[PDB]
């Protein structure tokens, strides 16, 4: 998918149909540091095991 | 944007897209060199046509 | 869930 912004918040959507969802560690992957990519944007990635599911 | 499009064409041959965002300047340089090589193997008397 | 019942 693609990262998009509605002006204020940041979502991830598929490419041929607009359907925005919340950026978690399940629909992204990690590779590298924040100094090689040209155009990287500061936001936050949600961890879907820490709302309350700390037992 | 053009780099985001190049990343999807990389994704379409089996390479991940962080490979393109890491090596972006080197890839743009290699493309520019190859286009420059085309335009002077055409200007010489090598009859390719 | 039925492993992280720490
Ligand atoms: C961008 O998206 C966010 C999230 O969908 C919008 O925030 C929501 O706005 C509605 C108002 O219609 C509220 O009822 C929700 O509670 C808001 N969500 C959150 C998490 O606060 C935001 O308004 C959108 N901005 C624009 C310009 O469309
Ligand atoms: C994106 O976020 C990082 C931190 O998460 C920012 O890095 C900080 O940049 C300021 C000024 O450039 C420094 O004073 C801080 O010390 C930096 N923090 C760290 C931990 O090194 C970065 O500048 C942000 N980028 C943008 C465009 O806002
Ligand atoms: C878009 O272009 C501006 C200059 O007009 C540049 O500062 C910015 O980093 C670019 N954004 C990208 C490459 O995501």
């Amino acid at each position: 998918g693609v990262f998009v912004s509605n002006g204020t918040h940041w979502f991830v959507t598929q490419r041929n149909f607009y359907e925005p969802q919340i950026i978690t560690t399940d629909n992204t992957f990690v590779s590298g540091n924040c100094d090689v990519v040209i155009g990287i944007v500061n936001n936050t990635v949600y961890d879907p095991l820490q709302p309350e599911l700390d037992s | 944007p053009f780099a985001m499009q190049m990343a999807y064409r990389f994704n379409g041959i089996g390479v991940t897209q962080n490979v393109l965002y890491e090596n972006q300047k080197l890839i743009a340089n290699q493309f520019n060199s190859a286009i420059g090589k085309i335009q002077d193997s055409l200007s010489s008397t090598a009859s390719a046509l």
